[PDB]
């Protein structure tokens, strides 16, 4: 699903700024 | 016609703060520390308790040989500038402020609720009303700072702390720049980035209303509309101007992100002939009181677990570390206005 992707790339903790 | 007369006495207050800015209104043993609330490549947060009064803040220390090793120099001045001379309901409240040998300090009120990205990722998504809610807060936030020639541009559920009634506050500001024209620096979050900072083109006040976009979708969908492993590839998708939506978002909701998420700066609602008020007089925000909203009397949809003053369950523990002061003045000349 899109929730499975978004769980598969890794992005799902705290973002920092680039 | 009360909005205009509102943001022209807040701009007023706001420049002569601005060009009068506070100084070393306490120092540290004024202050008893009780816990890290967050940590950083130059600085932490610390729950303090102020010694003589015992009104608990979150205290802001930035080391200054790492503000300059990391080059934040004019970023860390900006944004106690900032947080000094604005003044809205949504914004932090900088209480104190002072410097020592090694670091500088900012202390402003605790916010116990923690940071929305943490509610966000525990409930998994907000209904649209719960969305809404804190979007109309945003809106009017950006509002009053796009006013001042203040572009935001760090907007993410991370930066959004929730207070005790439920309401948010805007605690960062070490990006935000005061720009009536054009400005070209690459930054902010990946996910959260307009397409015309990807591209490498002079911006604007808009991006700041992609921003939303993406909030508005992150908050009603639990994840962001653009994602992948990398940072290099999210920026593709950012670009393409290709968004899916989540079923379940109602064709309201979809209208107006269709006219947030927009490539097209000439078609991009917040950035059109209206304004803001292509915005607020859209069709999802139909059920908002703006001005109620503004004046906090809308029961709020959630409220945060407070057990009294101090409580720090809505933060991640980590572990304390000393807080040096040397005996030696660093970086003096570069922090003299602090
Ligand atoms: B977050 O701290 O978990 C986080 C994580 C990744 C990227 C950004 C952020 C946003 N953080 C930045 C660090 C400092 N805080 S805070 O420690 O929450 C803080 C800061 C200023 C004022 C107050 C007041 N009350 C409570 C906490 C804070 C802000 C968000």
């Amino acid at each position: 699903t899109t929730y499975a992707d978004f769980i598969a790339s890794g992005r799902t903790g705290k973002r920092n700024a680039i | 016609e009360s909005v205009k007369e509102f943001l022209a006495k807040a701009k007023e207050e706001f420049l002569k703060k601005w060009e009068s800015p506070s100084q070393n209104t306490a120092q540290l043993d004024h202050f008893d520390r009780i816990k890290t609330l967050g940590t950083g490549s130059f600085g932490r947060v610390m729950l303090v308790k102020h010694k003589e009064t015992g009104n608990h803040y979150a205290m802001k220390i930035l080391d200054k040989q790492k503000v300059v090793k990391l080059k934040q120099i004019e970023h860390t001045l900006n944004e106690k500038r900032i947080l000094q001379a604005v003044n809205f309901p949504f914004l932090v409240k900088l209480e104190f402020s002072f410097k020592d040998n090694s670091n500088l300090y900012m202390v402003m009120e605790y916010v116990p609720g923690g940071e929305m990205f943490s509610h966000l990722r525990r409930i998994g998504r907000f209904s649209e009303p719960h969305a809404r809610f804190y979007a109309a807060q945003i809106v009017l936030t950006f509002e009053y700072l796009h006013s001042l020639d203040l572009i935001y541009r760090d907007l993410k559920p991370e930066n959004l702390l929730i207070d005790q009634q439920g309401y948010i506050q805007v605690t960062d500001f070490g990006f935000a720049k005061r720009v009536k024209g054009r400005t070209w620096t690459l930054c902010g979050t990946p996910e959260y980035l307009a397409p015309e900072i990807i591209l490498s083109k002079g911006y604007n006040k808009a991006v700041d209303w992609w921003a939303l976009g993406v909030l508005i979708y992150e908050m009603a969908a639990g994840y962001p509309p653009f994602f992948a492993d990398q940072p290099i590839q999210i920026y593709e998708k950012i670009v393409s101007g290709k968004v899916r939506f989540p079923s379940h978002f109602s064709s309201d909701l979809k209208d107006l992100l269709r006219n947030l998420l927009q490539v097209d700066l000439t078609k991009r609602f917040g950035n059109l002939k209206n304004g803001v008020n292509d915005i607020k007089n859209h069709k999802w925000f139909a059920t908002t009181d703006w001005i109620a909203i503004y004046q906090r009397k809308v029961e709020a949809p959630f409220i945060p677990k407070f057990k009294g003053p101090g409580d720090t369950s809505n933060f991640d523990d980590y572990e304390e570390e000393e807080i040096r002061v040397s005996i030696n003045e660093k970086c003096g000349k570069e922090f003299t206005e602090f």
